[PDB]
């Protein structure tokens, strides 16, 4: 967020303080109410969701199927990520 | 008399330092309400030369008589404020907590003279502060 600097002797001190408080209040993610958060959010620590968790393309980014069409004797594939296989 | 004296009572068993500043129209002292002054945040800050003396738990901040002012005393623990309308005289303590602060009204006696001294007695005379 781009806040306007509050300096000694400035003009429009009250309004600039008001606008800055209003900017912070509308741009921040808060501990209450329904919200929509944009941007790539990377969480360092643990994350727990007590309510209903919902995600996009789960089966595509977690489940991968590789089989041999022409023989069916030996399957050769380049693992898309770190995983557990069920052959 | 000697000057304008501000008493600062603290919790140290020692001699805390005090730094005095003066400034007009800091936030909350403007006459027509918040940010109605000529220099938002406060006009020129002046360092006030003080002469400090100490007794247990009581600092006496002697300032030149010309700075003498009335006003509400605010104790913020780390600093004391003497607020008179638009004017503020700020006292910053170092190494202790301000317990109570006030302009010295009851002032100590001065020219102590011992006269009519005998083997069994003496007369002590003085002048009001």
């Amino acid at each position: 967020a781009e806040l306007t600097k509050i300096t000694r002797g400035m003009q429009n001190g009250a309004e600039t303080i008001n606008d800055n408080l209003n900017k912070l209040n509308t741009i921040t993610v808060q501990k209450t109410g329904d919200e929509t958060i944009a941007g790539k959010k990377t969480f360092s620590g643990d994350v727990s969701v007590d309510g209903d968790f919902t995600m996009k393309k789960f089966a595509d980014s977690y489940v991968a199927f590789f089989a041999n069409k022409g023989s069916g004797n030996t399957v050769t594939f380049t693992a898309p990520w770190d995983c557990t296989a069920e052959v | 008399p000697s000057g304008f004296n501000v008493v600062i009572e603290h919790d140290s068993e020692y001699q805390p330092d005090v730094k005095v500043t003066y400034y007009k129209n800091s936030i909350g002292t403007e006459a027509n309400g918040f940010d109605t002054g000529p220099v938002f945040g406060g006009e020129r800050i002046y360092n006030l030369a003080s002469s400090l003396s100490y007794i247990r738990n009581k600092i006496n901040v002697e300032l030149p008589s010309v700075y003498a002012m009335a006003g509400e005393v605010v104790n913020n623990g780390n600093e004391l404020l003497l607020i008179n309308g638009t004017e503020i005289m700020r006292f910053v303590i170092e190494g202790a907590t301000i317990t109570k602060g006030y302009v010295e009204k009851v002032k100590p006696p001065t020219n102590l003279i011992v006269s009519d001294v005998t083997s069994t007695s003496a007369k002590i005379s003085w002048e009001n502060g």
